[PDB]
Protein backbone atom coordinates (compact mmCIF):
# COMPACT_ATOMS: atom_id res chain seq x y z
CA UNK A 1 0.00 0.00 0.00
CA UNK A 2 1.51 3.08 -1.49
CA UNK A 3 1.64 6.21 1.19
CA UNK A 4 -1.60 8.71 0.53
CA UNK A 5 -0.21 11.79 1.60
CA UNK A 6 2.88 13.89 -0.23
CA UNK A 7 4.63 16.90 -0.11
CA UNK A 8 6.73 18.91 -2.28
CA UNK A 9 10.75 19.10 -1.27
CA UNK B 1 12.07 -13.96 11.41
CA UNK B 2 11.29 -10.22 10.75
CA UNK B 3 9.73 -9.42 7.39
CA UNK B 4 9.79 -5.59 5.10
CA UNK B 5 8.08 -3.75 2.96
CA UNK B 6 9.74 -1.78 0.53
CA UNK B 7 8.75 0.99 -1.99
CA UNK B 8 11.59 2.05 -4.76
CA UNK B 9 10.97 5.08 -6.65
CA UNK B 10 13.40 6.41 -9.45
CA UNK B 11 13.27 9.47 -11.19
CA UNK B 12 15.55 11.04 -14.33
CA UNK B 13 15.14 13.78 -15.90
CA UNK B 14 15.43 13.39 -19.73
CA UNK B 15 17.33 17.09 -21.02
CA UNK B 16 15.56 17.80 -23.83
CA UNK B 17 14.52 14.69 -25.30
CA UNK B 18 11.10 15.47 -22.75
CA UNK B 19 10.10 14.86 -19.16
CA UNK B 20 11.51 12.54 -16.52
CA UNK B 21 11.31 8.83 -16.47
CA UNK B 22 9.77 7.41 -13.11
CA UNK B 23 9.98 3.74 -12.56
CA UNK B 24 8.34 2.53 -9.17
CA UNK B 25 9.02 -0.70 -7.40
CA UNK B 26 7.16 -2.84 -4.76
CA UNK B 27 8.72 -5.42 -2.71
CA UNK B 28 7.90 -7.65 0.34
CA UNK B 29 11.08 -9.21 1.34
CA UNK B 30 12.92 -10.15 -1.13
CA UNK B 31 9.99 -10.23 -3.79
CA UNK B 32 8.78 -7.98 -6.15
CA UNK B 33 5.02 -7.56 -6.06
CA UNK B 34 3.66 -4.16 -8.12
CA UNK B 35 5.41 -2.04 -10.61
CA UNK B 36 5.12 1.39 -12.44
CA UNK B 37 7.15 2.41 -15.23
CA UNK B 38 6.13 6.06 -16.89
CA UNK B 39 6.76 4.66 -20.45
CA UNK B 40 4.85 1.16 -20.49
CA UNK B 41 1.86 1.07 -22.44
CA UNK B 42 -0.45 0.39 -19.20
CA UNK B 43 0.38 3.51 -17.13
CA UNK B 44 -1.11 1.95 -14.43
CA UNK B 45 0.14 0.05 -11.50
CA UNK B 46 0.80 -3.49 -12.04
CA UNK B 47 0.96 -6.50 -10.58
CA UNK B 48 4.16 -8.60 -10.79
CA UNK B 49 3.27 -11.43 -7.97
CA UNK B 50 0.00 -13.72 -7.37
CA UNK B 51 -1.08 -12.55 -4.24
CA UNK B 52 -1.63 -9.39 -4.82
CA UNK B 53 -3.65 -10.07 -7.69
CA UNK B 54 -6.26 -10.86 -5.57
CA UNK B 55 -6.96 -6.91 -4.26
CA UNK B 56 -9.80 -5.24 -6.49
CA UNK B 57 -10.30 -2.85 -8.64
CA UNK B 58 -10.83 0.03 -5.49
CA UNK B 59 -7.27 -0.76 -4.71
CA UNK B 60 -5.79 -0.69 -8.29
CA UNK B 61 -7.15 2.67 -9.01
CA UNK B 62 -5.99 3.92 -5.59
CA UNK B 63 -2.42 2.52 -6.40
CA UNK B 64 -1.97 4.03 -9.76
CA UNK B 65 -3.39 7.43 -8.45
CA UNK B 66 -1.08 7.36 -5.44
CA UNK B 67 2.00 6.46 -7.81
CA UNK B 68 1.31 9.36 -10.17
CA UNK B 69 1.01 11.72 -7.60
CA UNK B 70 4.61 10.66 -6.14
CA UNK B 71 5.94 11.24 -9.75
CA UNK B 72 4.72 14.37 -10.07
CA UNK B 73 6.34 15.62 -6.81
CA UNK B 74 9.72 13.67 -8.01
CA UNK B 75 9.33 15.65 -11.35
CA UNK B 76 8.39 18.99 -9.54
CA UNK B 77 11.45 17.98 -7.05
CA UNK B 78 13.80 17.73 -10.24
CA UNK B 79 13.19 21.49 -11.12
CA UNK B 80 13.39 22.97 -7.71
CA UNK B 81 16.86 20.87 -6.89
CA UNK B 82 17.88 22.43 -9.64
CA UNK B 83 17.48 25.56 -8.63
CA UNK B 84 18.37 24.66 -5.01
CA UNK B 85 21.87 24.06 -6.53
CA UNK B 86 22.14 26.40 -9.28
CA UNK B 87 22.60 24.10 -11.80
CA UNK B 88 22.21 24.12 -15.79
CA UNK B 89 19.29 23.14 -17.52
CA UNK B 90 21.80 20.81 -19.70
CA UNK B 91 22.82 18.09 -17.58
CA UNK B 92 20.74 14.84 -16.55
CA UNK B 93 19.85 14.58 -13.08
CA UNK B 94 18.03 12.04 -10.37
CA UNK B 95 16.16 11.55 -7.34
CA UNK B 96 15.78 8.88 -5.74
CA UNK B 97 13.44 7.68 -2.73
CA UNK B 98 12.79 4.80 -0.55
CA UNK B 99 10.20 3.95 2.40
CA UNK B 100 8.73 0.95 4.21
CA UNK B 101 8.68 -0.69 6.77
CA UNK B 102 9.64 -3.93 9.25
CA UNK B 103 7.92 -6.06 11.55
CA UNK B 104 8.61 -9.07 13.63
CA UNK B 105 7.66 -12.81 13.80
CA UNK B 106 4.49 -11.58 15.57
CA UNK B 107 3.64 -8.93 13.35
CA UNK B 108 4.72 -5.63 15.63
CA UNK B 109 5.85 -2.53 14.25
CA UNK B 110 10.26 -2.59 14.15
CA UNK B 111 11.48 -0.07 11.80
CA UNK B 112 10.11 2.50 9.93
CA UNK B 113 12.11 4.01 6.81
CA UNK B 114 12.47 6.89 4.24
CA UNK B 115 15.16 8.45 2.94
CA UNK B 116 16.04 10.52 -0.62
CA UNK B 117 18.93 10.80 -2.64
CA UNK B 118 19.86 13.10 -5.52
CA UNK B 119 22.64 12.05 -7.73
CA UNK B 120 23.34 9.28 -6.02
CA UNK B 121 24.32 11.27 -2.63
CA UNK B 122 22.12 11.53 0.24
CA UNK B 123 19.96 14.07 0.62
CA UNK B 124 17.34 13.85 3.31
CA UNK B 125 16.29 11.48 5.74
CA UNK B 126 13.37 10.56 8.56
CA UNK B 127 15.42 9.47 11.91
CA UNK B 128 14.37 6.38 13.91
CA UNK B 129 11.93 8.14 15.64
CA UNK B 130 10.22 8.81 12.88
CA UNK B 131 9.83 12.44 14.23
CA UNK B 132 12.93 14.32 13.11
CA UNK B 133 14.89 14.94 9.93
CA UNK B 134 18.97 14.65 8.87
CA UNK B 135 19.62 16.62 6.13
CA UNK B 136 23.24 15.93 4.18
CA UNK B 137 23.83 19.16 3.08
CA UNK B 138 22.69 22.97 3.08
CA UNK B 139 19.97 22.40 0.29
CA UNK B 140 18.93 19.46 1.96
CA UNK B 141 18.51 21.50 4.95
CA UNK B 142 16.15 24.03 2.93
CA UNK B 143 13.72 21.30 2.76
CA UNK B 144 14.54 20.18 6.18
CA UNK B 145 12.92 23.40 7.54
CA UNK B 146 10.13 23.31 5.14
CA UNK B 147 9.11 19.59 6.12
CA UNK B 148 9.80 20.96 9.97
CA UNK B 149 7.41 23.54 9.34
CA UNK B 150 4.47 21.74 7.82
CA UNK B 151 4.95 18.80 10.65
CA UNK B 152 4.90 16.56 7.51
CA UNK B 153 6.74 14.03 9.60
CA UNK B 154 3.48 13.81 11.94
CA UNK B 155 1.58 11.90 8.78
CA UNK B 156 4.54 10.57 7.42
CA UNK B 157 4.87 8.27 11.34
CA UNK B 158 1.27 7.55 10.98
CA UNK B 159 1.85 5.82 7.71
CA UNK B 160 4.79 3.90 8.40
CA UNK B 161 4.05 2.52 11.81
CA UNK B 162 0.19 2.02 11.16
CA UNK B 163 -1.12 1.94 7.53
CA UNK B 164 2.43 0.56 6.54
CA UNK B 165 2.66 -2.13 9.29
CA UNK B 166 -1.21 -3.57 8.86
CA UNK B 167 -1.01 -3.77 4.80
CA UNK B 168 2.44 -5.86 5.57
CA UNK B 169 0.62 -7.73 7.95
CA UNK B 170 -1.97 -8.03 5.02
CA UNK B 171 0.07 -9.15 1.98
CA UNK B 172 2.67 -11.84 4.70
CA UNK B 173 -1.18 -14.04 4.88
CA UNK B 174 -2.28 -13.87 1.16
CA UNK B 175 0.38 -14.52 -0.16
CA UNK B 176 1.99 -16.96 2.97
CA UNK B 177 2.75 -19.82 1.07
CA UNK B 178 5.00 -18.22 -1.22
CA UNK B 179 6.35 -14.70 1.28
CA UNK B 180 6.42 -17.38 4.15
CA UNK B 181 8.47 -20.21 2.44
CA UNK B 182 12.36 -20.83 2.85
CA UNK B 183 14.53 -22.69 0.38
CA UNK B 184 17.47 -23.72 1.48
CA UNK B 185 20.84 -23.15 -0.83
CA UNK B 186 21.84 -25.78 -2.88
CA UNK B 187 25.68 -25.95 -2.28
CA UNK B 188 29.05 -27.40 -4.14
CA UNK B 189 32.73 -26.50 -4.31
CA UNK B 190 34.91 -25.96 -7.39
CA UNK B 191 38.81 -26.20 -8.05
CA UNK B 192 40.37 -23.89 -10.14
CA UNK B 193 43.93 -23.80 -10.55
CA UNK B 194 46.10 -20.35 -11.38
CA UNK B 195 49.45 -22.10 -11.85
CA UNK B 196 51.94 -25.12 -9.71
CA UNK B 197 51.69 -23.39 -6.65
CA UNK B 198 47.74 -21.56 -6.50
CA UNK B 199 44.50 -22.54 -7.19
CA UNK B 200 41.36 -20.86 -6.09
CA UNK B 201 38.53 -22.55 -4.15
CA UNK B 202 35.18 -21.71 -4.96
CA UNK B 203 31.61 -22.07 -2.81
CA UNK B 204 28.73 -22.02 -4.61
CA UNK B 205 24.89 -21.46 -3.17
CA UNK B 206 21.94 -21.60 -6.01
CA UNK B 207 18.38 -21.30 -5.64
CA UNK B 208 18.07 -19.75 -2.05
CA UNK B 209 15.16 -17.60 -0.63
CA UNK B 210 15.39 -15.14 1.07
CA UNK B 211 18.14 -13.70 -0.34
CA UNK B 212 20.35 -13.02 2.72
CA UNK B 213 23.50 -15.45 3.31
CA UNK B 214 26.52 -15.72 4.61
CA UNK B 215 29.06 -17.68 2.56
CA UNK B 216 32.42 -17.99 5.05
CA UNK B 217 35.93 -19.78 4.30
CA UNK B 218 37.78 -20.94 7.39
CA UNK B 219 41.33 -22.90 7.29
CA UNK B 220 41.82 -25.02 10.13
CA UNK B 221 38.76 -23.08 12.03
CA UNK B 222 40.34 -19.61 11.23
CA UNK B 223 38.45 -17.18 9.10
CA UNK B 224 39.63 -16.05 5.75
CA UNK B 225 37.29 -13.04 5.65
CA UNK B 226 40.08 -10.86 4.97
CA UNK B 227 41.77 -12.97 1.70
CA UNK B 228 37.85 -14.13 0.09
CA UNK B 229 36.13 -12.89 -3.02
CA UNK B 230 32.70 -12.69 -2.57
CA UNK B 231 30.20 -11.34 -5.67
CA UNK B 232 26.80 -9.42 -5.12
CA UNK B 233 23.88 -12.12 -4.20
CA UNK B 234 22.07 -12.63 -7.94
CA UNK B 235 18.66 -13.43 -8.91
CA UNK B 236 18.02 -16.74 -10.41
CA UNK B 237 15.02 -14.99 -12.12
CA UNK B 238 12.30 -17.66 -10.73
CA UNK B 239 12.23 -16.50 -7.67
CA UNK B 240 15.36 -17.72 -5.70
CA UNK B 241 18.91 -16.12 -5.55
CA UNK B 242 22.67 -17.73 -6.39
CA UNK B 243 26.06 -16.47 -4.73
CA UNK B 244 29.53 -17.41 -4.37
CA UNK B 245 32.47 -17.12 -2.24
CA UNK B 246 36.61 -17.99 -3.32
CA UNK B 247 39.79 -18.39 -1.69
CA UNK B 248 43.06 -18.36 -3.46
CA UNK B 249 44.79 -21.81 -1.90
CA UNK B 250 48.30 -22.90 -1.79
CA UNK B 251 48.07 -26.43 -3.37
CA UNK B 252 48.22 -28.77 -2.33
CA UNK B 253 46.71 -27.04 1.19
CA UNK B 254 43.32 -27.28 -0.26
CA UNK B 255 42.33 -30.07 1.93
CA UNK B 256 42.88 -27.94 4.96
CA UNK B 257 39.71 -25.65 4.04
CA UNK B 258 36.17 -25.61 4.65
CA UNK B 259 33.30 -23.52 3.98
CA UNK B 260 30.57 -22.85 6.98
CA UNK B 261 27.17 -21.79 4.47
CA UNK B 262 24.47 -19.48 7.00
CA UNK B 263 20.60 -19.20 5.83
CA UNK B 264 17.66 -18.80 7.37
CA UNK B 265 16.35 -21.88 5.40
CA UNK B 266 19.31 -24.23 6.98
CA UNK B 267 18.15 -25.97 10.12
CA UNK B 268 21.59 -26.11 11.30
CA UNK B 269 24.30 -23.71 9.75
CA UNK B 270 26.49 -25.54 6.83
CA UNK B 271 29.73 -26.65 7.11
CA UNK B 272 31.60 -28.35 4.24
CA UNK B 273 35.44 -29.79 3.85
CA UNK B 274 36.99 -29.40 -0.05
CA UNK C 1 28.06 9.36 -7.17
CA UNK C 2 29.25 7.45 -10.31
CA UNK C 3 30.11 4.59 -10.18
CA UNK C 4 31.42 1.27 -12.68
CA UNK C 5 28.67 -1.57 -13.05
CA UNK C 6 29.69 -4.89 -11.83
CA UNK C 7 28.71 -8.01 -14.79
CA UNK C 8 27.64 -11.56 -14.41
CA UNK C 9 26.62 -13.82 -17.16
CA UNK C 10 25.06 -16.89 -15.59
CA UNK C 11 21.96 -19.44 -16.57
CA UNK C 12 19.20 -19.95 -14.17
CA UNK C 13 19.41 -23.45 -14.24
CA UNK C 14 22.63 -25.46 -14.73
CA UNK C 15 23.18 -25.69 -18.52
CA UNK C 16 21.96 -29.01 -20.02
CA UNK C 17 22.80 -29.20 -24.05
CA UNK C 18 19.33 -29.45 -25.73
CA UNK C 19 17.27 -28.14 -22.79
CA UNK C 20 15.88 -25.01 -22.63
CA UNK C 21 16.84 -22.76 -19.72
CA UNK C 22 17.48 -19.25 -19.09
CA UNK C 23 20.50 -16.85 -19.69
CA UNK C 24 20.90 -13.85 -17.11
CA UNK C 25 22.81 -11.53 -17.24
CA UNK C 26 22.83 -9.31 -14.02
CA UNK C 27 24.80 -5.65 -13.30
CA UNK C 28 24.56 -4.15 -10.68
CA UNK C 29 26.49 -1.60 -8.01
CA UNK C 30 26.27 1.22 -10.84
CA UNK C 31 25.16 4.84 -11.19
CA UNK C 32 23.69 6.32 -13.12
CA UNK C 33 20.95 4.47 -14.51
CA UNK C 34 21.53 5.28 -18.00
CA UNK C 35 22.88 1.52 -19.18
CA UNK C 36 23.28 -0.51 -22.28
CA UNK C 37 22.84 -4.15 -22.10
CA UNK C 38 22.97 -6.90 -24.87
CA UNK C 39 22.66 -10.46 -24.56
CA UNK C 40 25.03 -12.54 -27.26
CA UNK C 41 24.58 -15.54 -28.90
CA UNK C 42 27.90 -16.01 -31.31
CA UNK C 43 28.52 -12.36 -31.14
CA UNK C 44 25.00 -11.85 -32.98
CA UNK C 45 22.97 -9.91 -30.44
CA UNK C 46 19.68 -11.54 -29.22
CA UNK C 47 16.56 -9.38 -29.84
CA UNK C 48 13.61 -11.25 -27.65
CA UNK C 49 15.53 -10.07 -24.14
CA UNK C 50 13.85 -9.19 -20.98
CA UNK C 51 15.20 -7.28 -17.82
CA UNK C 52 13.79 -6.66 -14.79
CA UNK C 53 12.56 -2.84 -13.16
CA UNK C 54 14.84 -0.90 -12.14
CA UNK C 55 15.93 -0.35 -8.52
CA UNK C 56 19.02 0.43 -5.97
CA UNK C 57 20.60 -1.09 -3.48
CA UNK C 58 21.63 1.10 0.48
CA UNK C 59 24.02 2.99 -1.29
CA UNK C 60 21.82 4.04 -4.14
CA UNK C 61 23.55 2.27 -6.63
CA UNK C 62 21.20 0.29 -9.14
CA UNK C 63 20.70 -3.29 -10.07
CA UNK C 64 19.08 -4.82 -13.17
CA UNK C 65 18.44 -8.15 -14.74
CA UNK C 66 18.90 -9.66 -18.43
CA UNK C 67 17.52 -12.39 -19.21
CA UNK C 68 16.22 -14.50 -22.81
CA UNK C 69 14.95 -18.11 -22.83
CA UNK C 70 17.85 -20.55 -24.83
CA UNK C 71 18.78 -23.49 -25.19
CA UNK C 72 22.33 -24.51 -24.74
CA UNK C 73 24.64 -26.17 -27.49
CA UNK C 74 27.87 -27.77 -26.92
CA UNK C 75 29.43 -25.90 -29.75
CA UNK C 76 27.40 -22.64 -29.18
CA UNK C 77 28.48 -19.19 -27.08
CA UNK C 78 27.07 -16.96 -25.37
CA UNK C 79 27.91 -13.14 -23.91
CA UNK C 80 26.72 -10.33 -22.51
CA UNK C 81 27.71 -6.64 -23.80
CA UNK C 82 27.00 -3.75 -21.50
CA UNK C 83 28.26 0.08 -21.97
CA UNK C 84 27.78 2.33 -19.76
CA UNK C 85 29.61 6.41 -18.95
CA UNK C 86 31.96 5.10 -16.82
CA UNK C 87 33.48 2.45 -18.83
CA UNK C 88 36.01 3.52 -21.61
CA UNK C 89 34.73 1.05 -23.69
CA UNK C 90 31.81 -1.58 -23.87
CA UNK C 91 32.60 -4.71 -21.84
CA UNK C 92 32.17 -8.11 -22.92
CA UNK C 93 31.75 -10.61 -20.52
CA UNK C 94 31.52 -14.67 -22.04
CA UNK C 95 29.33 -16.97 -20.24
CA UNK C 96 31.16 -19.83 -18.50
CA UNK C 97 29.80 -22.67 -17.27
CA UNK C 98 32.35 -23.33 -14.94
Amino acid sequence: KLIETYFSK
Amino acid sequence: GSHSMRYFFTSVSRPGRGEPRFIAVGYVDDTQFVRFDSDAASQRMEPRAPWIEQEGPEYWDQETRNVKAQSQTDRVDLGTLRGYYNQSEAGSHTIQIMYGCDVGSDGRFLRGYRQDAYDGKDYIALNEDLRSWTAADMAAQITKRKWEAAHEAEQLRAYLDGTCVEWLRRYLENGKETLQRTDPPKTHMTHHPISDHEATLRCWALGFYPAEITLTWQRDGEDQTQDTELVETRPAGDGTFQKWAAVVVPSGEEQRYTCHVQHEGLPKPLTLRW
Amino acid sequence: AQRTPKIQVYSRHPAENGKSNFLNCYVSGFHPSDIEVDLLKNGERIEKVEHSDLSFSKDWSFYLLYYTEFTPTEKDEYACRVNHVTLSQPKIVKWDRD
